[PDB]
RNA sequence: GCCCAUUCGGGUCUUGUAAUUGGAAUGAGUACAAUGUAAAUACCUUAACGAGGAACAAUUGGAGGGCAAGUCUGGUGCCAGC
């Protein structure tokens, strides 16, 4: 009878997180950049200014969905995120939900961390241990739980 | 500790074809084909049998090979069952491919293939012994050049240690492994990207794999026997990815 | 009129020393981290191996 | 292992050394005056 | 802010409020009945650790300060705003640990 | 096509060998062919260095089925009495080894070197 | 006469062994679970001064 | 001056964790060391990253950032092939504080551990070539890396032996 | 611990048995009275449920395990 | 016997208690002297002293317990609370 707890993976500490070095990879989504749309931040240089360090942003074939799903009130949220600086994961699952596939993505590798916005993919995140989510506010970026900011 | 000539018993386990050895500190074994020879220096169960014949076991040490660590871990499941065909890419030496050939058994075949030399004569050497086994001494990354000796394998294993991991294992498996077959590739973080560290470059790996149209899924650190390599298992799905 | 007070609480590097080396030793009991390898000859496993677990994190 | 330990079975294999016999004879016997 | 603009106030002790309560570390027998000098009216203040309780008896010039609770607590009193942070120029945190001591 | 095939040119020699002078005064050296070949198939060898020039090349020349099997670079330097002068050490050593070791602060030119080197090969 | 001693003795040794070890785990068991009445207590606690504060907007 | 800076919280899990795990790995007193030396790390590649978003070849970013890996490469925390400037925005703690003298004499060897080093180099026995140095947080420059010795005047080098030594030789001859 | 010493706090011994009355010695305290008691009320109501059942015995009962 | 995770689970002598115990290195000090300085202190030097509880005695908070032939309040015995 195969039980499976999976192993806590050998490249997290406690809850240091030591395989998040400073060239990051970021997970975008959806909300996320509707509210640096309408808080009117950048994308690329305002996380170059949040976390003082070359992130590369990625976003899934889920997110796309989704942002291609909510309609034309969007549409200059879907030509700033085709943007070629940015790349592009690819996933293979059943059901566009950018929750579950964003935190599924993130809980199985523990290297991304999350750019978003919206409550409950905000607690699930913090809920699981160790991996760094990021928001927008006021006018610019703000992170959670990343052990060196500054 | 497990001296030679205690008394062990051989539990079976849940992959088929490997045994657990239970003595007072346990072992990984696996029922050997050719008997009386061991190949690369390990130790060797000999039970008897009831006309009386005597069948023989090796030990699995999982700091020598790759895939007897992520046994040892647990996976899932493999997909080196007892009768399937296996491709093994990178075979260096008899030290793994041995183990996966006495896995297999007597009517599946191990197809091992070899870029460098030296390892190539000793893997012949070795393969002249059982007879289950197909030495190939060509490169990996060019599998229209031994598509004539080969077909339709029915999973693939991957050790290789070039950063073009992907790109071989996915030229290999689009050339020779069926459908709904299974891909069980060993990744080295350091070996395949030195700069960033064994999470992204895993994430890396198993997002090109994905693109490759490997379905992943299983993903085994090994951790307390090897450093820093992962075990990724995969089906090829080809039709109905999602 | 103090609680007694700790002589690993007195110089701070050294609180800060075996605080380290005891959660060095916490984390064998969360992961399985790399010790040197194999050591000796390879005696077994030497700790025991079940059949019915599987701790490999799977693609949902 | 020597050919005159080789025993066999591994109960005869751990009957057949001293620190084995030492450590259950004294641990046994604690039991047995912890019991009554 | 809660009494003009100042963080502390001298006070006169008008008497230990419940010397009565049977209890012993209680909140009832935990309170004082201090003349605040600053406006001269009355405020009931919360000295803690009633075994120090008896430093303090009878216009000993002690000096208030907020108490502002972290929490809720079992059978703690509401209304109590203040407590006592020095009484006679010592600080009774250190006279109950009783490395100085009170002058009179 | 000779037996031993990937013989280091000068430059890449010299900094080798001065790699090596590096790991011998920060004892993660290992001098002679048998204790290289017992640290090799014990696992800890960064990369291995062999002298071309050995007067029976075989004696080192069974290095290459241990070390490109277990997958750790091997590099030919043309004279055992300049690898014998760069280990620090009064006989030529013919057959030296550098440990793993994440302790030593030679860690950035050690892959520097490792890294030309699988280039090289 | 030799192995039923000695198994008789390895069997007392493990059983009153596993005994104890299962008498500690069921006493630090006590301690994890008023941990977390202390823990529920407080959060119960806090939440219900802050479904509060959400109305004192009113 | 005010070189520490407290961060953006201090009381915080995953911090904690941080200033646990680098405290007992190179062998650190407090909370003001990893905060002094992530405070200059943020200071110099804040500047980095204003060289960064101005144009290439406007002469301020080509010989300040030419002067900034210089001053990096000095100090030793950038290797020698990656000298352009976004590097220095991928910079990190670890390998800026590991320069350190305390973790650069037990990488050097001649400590046996990390606290080892740290109680002899403040008990007065490493010397950089010619100057006793007796404190840990050193930065050593690259060029000096290899002048690290027990000092002339210290008995782990060639002196008198110590007072505990020659008191008990005398007390032990007697 | 919150304003308490451990003068405060500290520990109180068990007075013995007397001697006089060693004979039937081990003056037994409050903790195995507590023990005593609890498994009495524990034997007094397993006793009184099967003393209940036997004043309702229903003596009309068969199954096919009453043959011997 | 240890440690970790809402619980049953996981992993480990490579885990804790012992002056059993050994010598090495020191500056706080103390101090000849020189140094600095208008003169003198301090630092920088430095002979001779200067460590085991290194008692040559680091604090400030905070979270929990547990113990009586003891005390007190309530009640639907042997309980609940302070
Ligand atoms: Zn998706």
């Amino acid at each position: 009878l195969t039980r499976n707890i999976p192993q806590v993976s050998s490249a997290l500490f406690f809850q240091y997180n030591q395989a998040i070095k400073p060239p990051y990879q970021v997970l975008i989504d959806t909300n996320f950049i509707n509210f640096s749309i309408q808080k009117k931040v950048d994308i690329v240089r305002g996380m170059m200014d949040c976390l003082l360090a070359k992130c590369n942003p990625l976003i899934t074939d889920c997110v796309m969905a989704e942002l291609e799903k909510l309609g034309p009130k969007y549409r200059i949220a879907l030509k700033l995120a085709r943007d070629p600086r940015i790349k592009r994961l690819s996933c293979s699952h059943k059901g566009t939900y950018a929750n579950d596939c964003l935190v599924h993505r993130v809980l199985q590798h523990k290297c991304y961390i999350v750019a978003t916005n919206d409550a409950g993919l905000k607690q699930r995140i913090r809920k699981i241990p160790g991996i760094p989510l990021m928001s927008v506010g006021g006018h610019a970026y703000v992170i959670e739980k990343l052990p060196d900011v500054f | 500790g497990a001296r030679g000539g205690a008394k062990v018993v051989i539990e079976p386990h849940r992959h088929a074809g490997v045994y657990i050895a239970r003595g007072k500190e346990d072992l990984l074994v696996t029922k050997n084909m050719a008997p009386g020879e061991s190949v690369y220096g390990e130790k060797r169960i000999s039970v008897e049998e009831p006309p009386p014949t005597k069948v023989e076991y090796r030990v699995w040490n999982p700091f020598r090979s790759k895939l007897a660590a992520g046994i040892m871990g647990g996976l899932d499941e493999l997909f080196i069952a007892p009768g399937k065909k296996v491709l093994y890419l990178g075979a260096a030496s008899g030290t793994s491919v041995s183990h996966v050939s006495d896995v297999v058994g007597p009517e599946g075949v191990v197809y091992a293939v070899e870029f460098s030399h030296r390892p190539g004569r000793e893997l012949i050497s070795m393969a002249k012994k059982r007879p289950n086994i197909i030495p190939i001494i060509e490169d990996a990354r060019h599998p229209q050049k031994y598509r004539m000796l080969i077909g339709m394998v029915d999973c693939v294993f991957a050790d290789v240690a070039q950063p073009d991991q992907a790109r071989i294992i996915a030229l290999n498996s689009h050339m020779f492994l069926k459908d709904q077959g299974g891909v069980v590739i060993s990744i080295k973080a350091n070996c395949i990207d030195s700069t960033v560290d064994a999470e992204t470059v895993f994430a890396r790996e198993v997002q090109k794999l994905r693109e490759e149209r490997i379905k992943p899924l299983e993903q085994l650190t090994l951790e307390p026997y090897e450093r820093d390599h992962c075990i990724v298992v995969g089906r090829y799905m080809r039709s109905g990815l999602k | 009129l103090t609680p007694k007070r700790n002589k690993d609480n007195r110089n701070s590097r050294v609180k800060k020393r075996k605080k380290y080396q005891k959660a060095q030793k916490k984390l064998k009991s969360v992961r399985a981290v790399y010790s040197g390898g194999q050591s000796g000859v390879y005696e077994g496993e030497k700790t025991g191996i079940k059949k019915g677990l599987t701790r490999s994190v799977k693609f949902k | 292992m020597n050919r005159k330990e080789r025993k066999s079975t591994i109960l005869e294999t751990l009957m057949g050394d001293e620190a084995s016999n030492k450590y259950f004879k004294r641990k046994y016997n604690e039991i047995q005056e912890k019991s009554t | 802010s809660p009494f003009g603009g100042s963080s502390h106030a001298k006070g006169i002790v008008l008497e230990k409020l419940g010397i009565e309560s049977k209890q012993p570390n209680s909140a009832i027998r935990k309170c004082v009945r201090v003349q605040l000098i600053k406006n001269g009216k009355k405020v009931t203040a919360f000295v803690p650790n009633d075994g120090c309780l008896n430093f303090v008896d009878e216009n000993d010039e002690v000096l208030l300060a907020g108490f502002g609770r972290k929490g809720k607590a079992k059978g703690d009193i509401p209304g109590v705003r203040f407590k006592v942070v020095k009484v006679s120029g010592v600080s009774l945190l250190a006279l109950w640990k009783e490395k100085k001591e009170k002058p009179r | 096509n000779p037996k031993a095939f990937p013989l280091a040119d000068a430059a890449l020699t010299q900094q080798i060998l001065d790699v090596v002078q590096q790991a011998a005064n920060l004892r993660q050296l290992k001098k002679g062919a048998n204790e290289a070949t017992k640290t090799l198939n014990r696992g800890i060898s960064e990369f291995i260095i062999m002298a071309a020039d050995c007067e029976p090349i075989e004696i080192l020349l069974h290095l290459p089925l241990l070390c490109e099997d277990k997958n750790v670079p091997y590099v030919f330097v043309p004279s055992r009495v300049a690898l014998g002068r760069a280990c620090g050490v009064s006989r030529p050593v013919i057959a030296a080894s550098i440990t793993t070791n994440d302790a030593s602060a030679i860690k950035t030119q050690i892959y520097a070197v490792k890294d030309k080197i699988e280039t090289l090969l | 006469k030799k192995a039923r001693s000695f198994i008789q003795k390895v069997l007392t040794i493990s059983k009153a062994k596993d005994s104890k070890r299962k008498e500690q785990k069921a006493s630090q068991r006590k301690e994890r679970l008023k941990k977390l009445a202390k823990m529920e207590e407080e959060k119960s606690q806090r939440d219900k001064e802050k479904k509060k504060e959400y109305f004192a907007q009113n | 001056s005010k070189t520490y800076s407290t961060p953006k919280r201090p009381y915080e899990s995953s911090r904690l964790d941080a200033e646990l795990k680098l405290a007992g790995e190179f062998g650190l007193k407090n909370k003001k060391e990893i905060y002094r030396i992530s405070f200059q790390l943020s200071k110099i590649r804040r500047a980095a990253r204003d060289l960064l978003t101005r144009d290439e070849k406007d002469p301020k970013r080509l010989f300040e950032g030419n002067a900034l890996i210089r001053r990096l490469v000095r100090v030793g925390v950038l290797s020698e092939d990656k000298k352009k400037l976004d590097y220095v925005l991928a910079l990190k703690v670890e390998d800026f504080l590991e320069r350190r003298l305390q973790t650069q004499v037990y990488k050097l060897g001649l400590a046996k551990s990390v606290h080892h080093a740290r109680v002899l180099i403040t008990q007065r026995h490493i010397a950089v070539g010619k100057q006793i140095v007796n404190i840990p947080s050193f930065m050593v420059r690259l060029d000096s890396e290899k002048h690290i010795d027990f000092a002339p005047t210290s008995p782990f080098g060639g002196a008198r032996p110590g007072r505990v030594a020659r008191r008990n030789a005398a007390r032990k001859a007697e | 611990a919150k304003l308490v010493h451990d003068v405060q706090k500290k520990q109180h011994r068990e007075r013995s048995q007397l001697t006089s009355r060693s004979r039937y010695g081990f003056l037994e305290k409050h903790k195995d009275y507590v023990k005593r008691a609890q498994d009495f009320h524990r034997k007094q109501s397993t006793l009184k449920v099967l003393r209940e059942k036997a004043k309702e015995r229903n003596p009309d009962e068969y199954y096919h395990a009453m043959h011997s």
